[PDB]
C-alpha cells in the first residue's frame, strides 16, 4: 500500500 | 496488557508512539517486540531518518487502523497525499514499518 503509493509517486516524478 | 503503545523513533530521539492497535499491523514490530526483546521492546530507533518522514510513514498505520476500523472502504478517510520530497527517504521508512 504505502510502497505502492510511494512507488507510485517516484515513477510519476521519473517520468 | 503489552504496553498498548510502541515507539517508532526519527533522528536525535524524536519518538512517535503508535498505539498497540496500529502497531500489530505492522508483522515488523509484532516480530521485533518478540525476537531482540531485549532491546527492541516497542522501540524502533531509526535515529536518522527524519520525523517529517517517519510521521507520515507511521500516520500511514493509523491511517490504515481507521480504514480498519470504517470497514466500509470510506467514511471520511482523506487521500493518502505523499509528496515527492516525502517518498524519497519515505521509501526506506515504509520499507522498515513493512506491513
Amino acid at each position: 500500500t504505502l510502497k505502492e503509493r510511494c512507488l507510485q509517486v517516484v515513477r510519476s516524478l521519473v517520468k | 496488557m503489552s504496553q498498548d503503545f510502541v515507539t517508532l523513533v526519527s533522528k536525535d530521539d524524536k519518538e512517535y508512539e503508535i498505539s498497540r492497535s496500529a502497531a500489530m499491523i505492522s508483522p515488523t514490530l509484532k516480530a521485533m517486540i518478540e525476537g531482540p526483546f531485549r532491546e527492541s521492546k516497542g522501540r524502533i530507533e531509526l535515529k536518522q531518518f527524519d520525523s517529517h518522514i517517519l510521521e507520515k510513514a507511521v500516520e500511514y498505520l493509523n491511517y490504515n487502523l481507521k480504514y480498519s476500523g470504517v470497514s466500509e472502504d470510506d467514511d471520511e478517510i482523506p487521500e493518502f497525499e505523499i509528496p515527492t520530497e516525502m517518498s524519497l527517504e519515505l521509501l526506506l521508512a515504509a520499507d522498515y514499518l513493512s506491513i
